[PDB]
C-alpha cells in the first residue's frame, strides 16, 4: 500500500518564494521519478512538470517557463516544487503522480489546496 | 497407429502345417491306434 | 498423448483395465482355441519316403 | 469439451469390446466343434449321423 | 555473535545408496489389510543421498547449506545428539521470512522470523574436568529477528549433552515438505547398533507437526552441536555422528498395511520393470508369466513453427480507431486477410470494457492461424 | 496446426492447390511437402519367472524394432534379457510367433 | 487493504455462524461456490481463509474461478476448484470523498498470469520493450500500478466496493459453526453428523488402534468405516 | 452433480451385468457339456473317441 502523504500547502502572500513538500513511502524511489501535476476547480487537471531520476531534466509545459522548478532528494525520499514571483491565480491543487511520459489520469495523491493571499 | 495393434499368434502358420501333417501321417499309417496311444 | 486427457479418464473411473483385460482375455483364448484344435497329438509322426 | 470426447470415446470403445467379447464366444464355440470333429472324425471312425 | 569455523580440511562430498527409505503415510485416513496405490512426492528406493560426516579422529565439521526443491528426507546415525535442527529460507540475510526449527538443551524452539543468519550457524557444548558435566553453553546461529511471525516452545526438558563411547546407538528419519502453504514434518525414530552406511530395513514415517507458516522455501540448512573441553575457531571438538540427505520426487507407490493398520512394506512402481508389474497387478507376489505392463513411447525432443512469411501488420487501426462506425441496424463489415494481427496489443490496450471471446480463449489467441477475419 | 512426429520427405504429390494430406481415419498424414509418422510407440511387457523363484524379468517391446532403442529380435517386437538358445524345449511362457521363454531367463 | 496487496487472515479454533451474514441483506453479492449460502451450519472445516480487498462494482464479477479478466489475472486469481464464498459490499459513503479518493492502488501489468491464491507485491516495473530501462520508466517500460481515484458521483460500476473472499480446504475439524452436540448412541440405526461427517448406521465400540494423527477410517470403496473409536456398520438390509 | 454420479454408476452397472451374461453363458455351456458327459460315460459306454 504505497502512500503519497504530501505536505499541505497554506495560504502565503506575494513576494516570497513558495515550497511545497510532497513524500512517498512503500516503495523504491530512487528508481521511479515523479511529476507535478496543477488541477483547478472549473476546468480539469493540467500535467506541470517532471524530473527525469538520472539526468535530473526539468521539464515543464511552456506556458509557465521561468516560475516553477523541482528538487528532489532521495535521502529524504521526497520532493519540493520552488515557485516564485507566486500570483493569486496561482490558486491551484498542486497534487504528485508516478512520473511517468503519458502522464495522463495515473497514480496520483490526494494534494493540497494553495492559493496566494494578496 | 491410434493404440489399436494386432498380437501375433503363439503357433505361425508353419507349425500349425507341422501339426496337421503329424495327424495326417499317423492317420494314414496307423488310423485310429495313435489317438487311443502309441 | 494429451496428459489434460489423461488426467480426466482417470478422474473418470477405471475402465481401461476393464477393457485391457477382456481383450487379453479374448487373445489368451484365441490361443487356447488354436492349441486345443491343432494340438491333440504330443508326437510329430513322419510319412514314410 | 474434452469431457464430452471421452465421454463419446469411452462408449464407442465399450461398444467394440462387448461386441468382440460376443464374437470370440461364438468363435470358442466354433473351436470347440472344430476340436470336437478332430477327436472323432479324425482320430477315429465316427457313428454319428452327418 | 557467531564468529567462522576453522580448523576444518576440505574433502569431497560423498554419497550413499537409500535402500527403501523415506516412506510416510500420504494421509491421515486409517486403512488396515490393504495394498494402496498413492501418487505423491516420495523418495525413491534404492536412490543416492548425500552423506555428511561429524567425527575428530581434519574433524570433518561438515553442514553446507543446500537447495530445497520439492521436499527433504533427512536421516541422522548418531549417539550423542550432535544435530539440533534446522533452518530453511530463500535469502537468510533477513530480507524476507525464514524458518527454523532448533532443539537446545532446555526445549524445542520453532521460530518464523527475519534472521540474519551468518556463514556458520552452530551450537556448542562445553565439558567440565572438575566435575563430569555436560550442559549447552554456546548458541551462534543468527545475529538478529526484526519481524516474527510463528513462534512455538515446548515444555521444557533437559537432554544428555554427552558423548558416548561406542558405535552409532539411535536413528532419526525426518521428512520436511511446503505444500499448500504448510510445513509438513514426518519423523521416526528408530534403535541401531550400527557404524555406518544407512541400515537397510522398513519404517514407515508418522506425521509428526503440520506448521502453517505458509512461506516460499528454495534452500535449508542443518544446524549441530560441537564440543568444547585454542581460539574459540580452532579450540572445538566435532563428535561421532553422520547424517544423510536425500531429495523426494513425485512417484506413485503400492503400500502394505498391516492388520494393525501401518505401513510395513512398499513397492516403488517404477524402480523396475518387476516393481512395475507388482504394481499394476496390485500385489507383492507375481506368479510365473507374461504381463502387458506399460507402453513404450518416444517423447518429442523440438519444438517447430512454421507460421508464414508475411509481415504486414493486420490493419486493425481504421477498425478501432476510425472515427465514425455505422448503425447497428448497418453494421460495417470489415475483411482481414493476408497480414500479421497481433492480438496481444489489443487485449492489453486496457480500455475494453467487454472482451468476450467464444470458442477461442481471450489469451492463445496470439499462436493461431485463420483464413479469415470479419470485424 | 499443431502435432507431434516425424517429418519425412515424402514421394507424394501434391497439387498446387492442396495443403494438407489425410490417409483413411481423416487424420493428417502429410503438411506442405512433409510425411508425418507418429514416434516409435508399442507396448512393454514383462515375462517374468515368479517372485517365489526369482525376481530376474524379461522386457518384450512390441511391434518395435529395436535397433532404434541380451537383445533378441521376434516377429512380437524384441526381447530384452533373454539369453536365445538353440535348443527346443516345451513351451513354458508363451511369448508370440512361435517363440517362448523359460527360467536365467532364456527364450 | 489493496487489490494489489489483498490482506488475507487465517480463522481456526472458533464456531462461526454464518446464518447472520446471509441474513444480514447488507451485502450486494453473497456468491458462494461449492457450498450453498444457508448450509453451512451444519458443516465445519479445517479453517477458514479470508481475503480481503477492494474493487470496482463491475469488477466484482471478474473475482470467480475460471473467469477472465484484468484484475483476475494479475492481482487474484482463484483456483478452477475454487470452493468457498465471495462477498461483496458498496462501502461508497465510507470510500468516496470530494475530491477523488486514490488510496486505492492496483496492479495491472504482469509478464504471466498469477497462480490461485498468488498474491503478487512486487514493485518491479513492468518492461513493455526489447530495451530495458534499468528501473527507470520511461519509453515501452511502466509503471504496472493504477489507481481507482473514486468519486463521491461515480457511477454503480465505478463505486467502490468491499471484497472478502472465504476459502475452506478440508484435510481434523477446528472451526465449527452453531450446532448443538448430542449424546452418542450405539447398536441403533441412526443417523450420525460427525465434525460435518454425514452418514447413517451403527455406531459401535472399536477395537482398531488409530495413531494419533489419524480421524477416521475408510475401508474399499472410500466408504467411511470408523470415526472417533467408533465402528459404523450399515444397519440390517436386504432381499423381500 | 447426482445427475453425473448416477451416469457414471449406472454405466459401470450395464458394465459388469454384460460381462455377467457373458460369463454366464459361458458357464452354461460348460454345464451342458459336463451334463453330456455324465449322460454319455457315466451311465453308458462311449465310443466317441478323446
Ligand atoms: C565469515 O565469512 C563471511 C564471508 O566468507 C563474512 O561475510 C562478510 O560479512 C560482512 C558483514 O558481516 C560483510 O561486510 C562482508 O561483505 C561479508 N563478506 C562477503 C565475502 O560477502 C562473515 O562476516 C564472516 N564472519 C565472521 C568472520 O565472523
Ligand atoms: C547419485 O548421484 C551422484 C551425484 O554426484 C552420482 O555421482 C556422480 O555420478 C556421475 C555420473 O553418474 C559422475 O560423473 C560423477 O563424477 C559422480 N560424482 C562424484 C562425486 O564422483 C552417483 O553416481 C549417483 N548414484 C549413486 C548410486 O550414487
Ligand atoms: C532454549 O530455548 C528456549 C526458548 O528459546 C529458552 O527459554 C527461554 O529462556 C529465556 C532465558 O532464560 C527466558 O527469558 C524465556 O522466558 C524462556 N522462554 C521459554 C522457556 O519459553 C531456553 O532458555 C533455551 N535454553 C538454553 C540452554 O539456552
Ligand atoms: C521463491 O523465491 C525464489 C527466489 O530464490 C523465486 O525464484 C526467483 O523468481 C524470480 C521471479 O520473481 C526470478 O526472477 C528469479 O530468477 C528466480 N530465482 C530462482 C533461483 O528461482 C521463486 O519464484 C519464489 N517462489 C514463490 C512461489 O514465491
Ligand atoms: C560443576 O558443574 C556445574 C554444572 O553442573 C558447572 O556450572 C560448574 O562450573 C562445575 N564446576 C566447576 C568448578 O566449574
Ligand atoms: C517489519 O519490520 C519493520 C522494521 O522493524 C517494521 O517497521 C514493520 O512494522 C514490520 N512489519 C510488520 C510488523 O508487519
Ligand atoms: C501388531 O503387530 C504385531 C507384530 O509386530 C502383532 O504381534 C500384533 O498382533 C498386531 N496387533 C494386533 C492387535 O494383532
Ligand atoms: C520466406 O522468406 C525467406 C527469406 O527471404 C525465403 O528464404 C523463403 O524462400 C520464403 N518462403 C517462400 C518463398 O515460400
Ligand atoms: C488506437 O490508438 C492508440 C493510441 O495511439 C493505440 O494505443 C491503439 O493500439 C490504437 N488501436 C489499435 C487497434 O491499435
Ligand atoms: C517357492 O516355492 C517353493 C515351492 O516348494 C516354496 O517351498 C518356497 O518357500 C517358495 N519361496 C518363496 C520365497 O516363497
Ligand atoms: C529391424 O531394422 C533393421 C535395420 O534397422 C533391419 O535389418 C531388420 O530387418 C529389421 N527387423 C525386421 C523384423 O524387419
Ligand atoms: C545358436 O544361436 C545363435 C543365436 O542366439 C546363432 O547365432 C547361432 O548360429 C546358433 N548356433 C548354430 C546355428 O549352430
Amino acid at each position: 500500500q504505497v502512500q503519497l502523504v504530501e505536505t499541505g500547502g497554506g495560504l502565503v502572500q506575494p513576494g516570497g518564494s513558495l515550497r511545497l513538500s510532497c513524500a512517498a513511502s512503500g516503495f523504491t524511489f530512487s528508481s521511479v521519478y515523479m511529476n507535478w501535476v496543477r488541477q483547478a476547480p472549473g476546468k480539469g487537471p493540467e500535467w506541470v512538470s517532471r524530473i527525469s531520476p538520472n539526468s535530473g531534466n526539468i521539464g515543464y509545459t511552456d506556458s509557465v517557463k521561468g516560475r516553477f522548478t523541482i528538487s528532489r532528494d532521495n535521502a529524504k525520499n521526497t520532493l519540493y516544487l520552488q515557485m516564485n514571483n507566486l500570483k493569486p491565480e496561482d490558486t491551484a491543487l498542486y497534487y504528485c503522480a508516478i512520473g511517468l511520459n503519458l502522464s495522463s489520469s495515473s497514480v496520483r495523491g490526494q494534494g493540497t489546496q494553495v492559493t496566494v493571499s494578496s | 497407429f491410434n493404440g489399436l495393434t494386432v498380437l501375433p499368434p503363439l503357433l505361425t502358420d508353419e507349425m500349425i502345417a507341422q501339426y496337421t501333417s503329424a495327424l495326417l501321417a499317423g492317420t494314414i499309417t496307423s488310423g485310429w491306434t495313435f489317438g487311443a496311444g502309441a | 498423448d494429451s496428459t489434460e486427457c489423461s488426467n480426466l479418464l482417470l478422474q473418470y473411473g477405471s475402465f481401461c483395465t476393464q477393457l485391457n483385460r477382456a481383450l487379453t482375455g479374448i487373445a489368451v483364448e484365441q490361443d487356447k482355441n488354436t492349441q486345443e484344435v491343432f494340438a491333440q497329438v504330443k508326437q510329430i509322426y513322419k510319412t514314410p519316403p | 469439451q474434452i469431457d464430452r470426447l471421452i465421454t463419446g470415446r469411452l462408449q464407442s470403445l465399450q461398444t467394440y469390446v462387448t461386441q468382440q467379447l460376443i464374437r470370440a464366444a461364438e468363435i470358442r464355440a466354433s473351436a470347440n466343434l472344430a476340436a470336437t470333429k478332430m477327436s472323432e472324425c479324425v482320430l477315429g471312425q465316427s457313428k454319428r449321423v452327418d | 555473535q557467531c564468529v567462522n569455523l576453522t580448523t576444518r580440511t576440505q574433502l569431497p562430498p560423498a554419497y550413499t545408496n537409500s535402500f527403501t527409505r523415506g516412506v510416510y503415510y500420504p494421509d491421515k485416513v486409517f486403512r488396515s489389510s490393504v495394498l494402496h496405490s498413492t501418487q505423491d512426492l516420495f523418495l525413491p528406493f534404492f536412490s543416492n543421498v548425500t552423506w555428511f560426516h561429524a567425527i575428530h579422529v581434519t574433524k570433518r565439521f561438515d553442514n553446507p547449506v543446500l537447495p530445497f526443491n520439492d521436499g527433504v528426507y533427512f536421516a541422522s546415525t548418531e549417539k550423542s545428539n550432535i544435530i539440533r535442527g534446522w533452518i530453511f529460507g530463500t535469502t537468510l540475510d533477513s530480507k524476507t521470512q525464514s524458518l527454523l526449527i532448533v532443539n537446545n538443551a532446555t526445549n524445542v524452539v520453532i521460530k518464523v522470523c527475519e534472521f540474519q543468519f551468518c556463514n556458520d550457524p552452530f551450537l556448542g557444548v562445553y565439558y567440565h574436568k572438575n566435575n563430569k558435566s555436560w550442559m549447552e553453553s554456546e548458541f551462534r546461529v543468527y545475529s538478529s529477528a526484526n519481524n516474527c511471525t510463528f513462534e512455538y516452545v515446548s515444555q521444557p526438558f533437559l537432554m544428555d549433552l554427552e558423548g558416548k563411547q561406542g558405535n552409532f546407538k539411535n536413528l532419526r528419519e525426518f521428512v520436511f515438505k511446503n505444500i499448500d502453504g504448510y510445513f509438513k514434518i514426518y519423523s521416526k525414530h528408530t534403535p541401531i547398533n550400527l557404524v555406518r552406511d544407512l541400515p537397510q530395513g522398513f519404517s514407515a514415517l508418522e506425521p509428526l507437526v503440520d506448521l502453517p507458516i505458509g512461506i516460499n522455501i528454495t534452500r535449508f540448512q542443518t544446524l549441530l552441536a560441537l564440543h568444547r573441553s585454542g581460539d574459540s575457531s580452532s579450540g572445538w571438538t566435532a563428535g561421532a555422528a553422520a547424517y544423510y540427505v536425500g531429495y523426494l520426487q513425485p512417484r506413485t507407490f503400492l503400500l502394505k498395511y498391516n492388520e494393525n493398520g501401518t505401513i510395513t512394506d512398499a513397492v516403488d512402481c517404477a524402480l523396475d520393470p518387476l516393481s512395475e508389474t507388482k504394481c499394476t497387478l496390485k500385489s507383492f507376489t507375481v506368479e510365473k508369466g507374461i504381463y502387458q505392463t506399460s507402453n513404450f513411447r518416444v517423447q518429442p525432443t523440438e519444438s517447430i513453427v512454421r507460421f508464414p512469411n508475411i509481415t504486414n501488420l493486420c490493419p486493425f487501426g481504421e477498425v478501432f480507431n476510425a472515427t465514425r462506425f455505422a448503425s447497428v441496424y448497418a453494421w460495417n463489415r470489415k475483411r482481414i486477410s493476408n497480414c500479421v494481427a497481433d492480438y496481444s496489443v489489443l487485449y492489453n490496450s486496457a480500455s475494453f470494457s467487454t472482451f468476450k471471446c467464444y470458442g477461442v480463449s481471450p489469451t492463445k489467441l496470439n499462436d493461431l492461424c485463420f483464413t479469415n477475419v470479419y470485424a | 496446426l499443431t502435432g507431434t512426429g516425424v517429418l519425412t520427405e515424402s514421394n507424394k504429390k501434391f497439387l498446387p492447390f492442396q495443403q494438407f494430406g489425410r490417409d483413411i481415419a481423416d487424420t493428417t498424414d502429410a503438411v506442405r511437402i512433409l510425411d508425418i509418422t507418429p514416434c516409435s510407440f508399442g507396448g512393454v511387457s514383462v515375462i517374468t519367472p515368479g517372485t517365489n523363484t526369482s525376481n530376474q524379468v524379461a522386457v518384450l517391446y512390441q511391434d518395435v524394432n529395436c535397433t532404434e532403442v541380451n537383445v533378441f529380435q521376434t516377429r512380437a517386437g524384441c526381447l530384452i534379457g533373454a539369453e536365445h538358445v538353440n535348443n527346443s524345449y516345451e513351451c513354458d511362457i508363451p511369448i508370440g510367433a512361435g517363440i517362448c521363454a523359460s527360467y536365467s531367463i532364456i527364450a | 487493504a489493496s487489490v494489489y496487496a489483498w490482506n488475507r487472515k487465517r480463522i481456526s479454533n472458533c464456531v462461526a455462524d454464518y446464518s447472520v451474514l446471509y441474513n444480514s441483506a447488507s451485502f450486494s453479492t453473497f456468491k458462494c461456490y461449492g457450498v450453498s449460502p444457508t448450509k453451512l451450519n451444519d458443516l465445519c472445516f479445517t479453517n477458514v481463509y479470508a481475503d480481503s480487498f477492494v474493487i470496482r462494482g463491475d469488477e466484482v464479477r471478474q473475482i470467480a474461478p475460471g473467469q477472465t479478466g484484468k484484475i483476475a489475472d494479475y492481482n487474484y486469481k482463484l483456483p478452477d476448484d475454487f470452493t468457498g464464498c465471495v462477498i461483496a459490499w458498496n462501502s461508497n459513503n465510507l470510500d468516496s470523498k470530494v475530491g477523488g479518493n486514490y488510496n486505492y492502488l492496483y496492479r495491472l501489468f504482469r509478464k504471466s498470469n498469477l497462480k490461485p491464491f498468488e498474491r503478487d507485491i512486487s514493485t518491479e516495473i513492468y518492461q513493455a520493450g526489447s530495451t530495458p530501462c534499468n528501473g527507470v520508466e520511461g519509453f515501452n517500460c511502466y509503471f504496472p500500478l493504477q489507481s481507482y481515484g473514486f468519486q463521491p458521483t461515480n457511477g454503480v460500476g465505478y463505486q467502490p466496493y468491499r471484497v472478502v473472499v472465504l476459502s475452506f480446504e478440508l484435510l481434523p475439524a477446528t472451526v465449527c459453526g452453531p450446532k448443538k452436540s448430542t449424546n452418542l448412541v450405539k447398536n441403533k440405526c441412526v443417523n450420525f453428523n460427525f465434525n460435518g461427517l454425514t452418514g447413517t448406521g451403527v455406531l459401535t465400540e472399536s477395537n482398531k488402534k488409530f495413531l494419533p494423527f489419524q480421524q477416521f477410517g475408510r475401508d474399499i470403496a472410500d466408504t467411511t468405516d470408523a470415526v472417533r473409536i467408533l465402528d459404523i456398520t450399515p444397519c440390517s438390509f436386504g432381499g423381500v
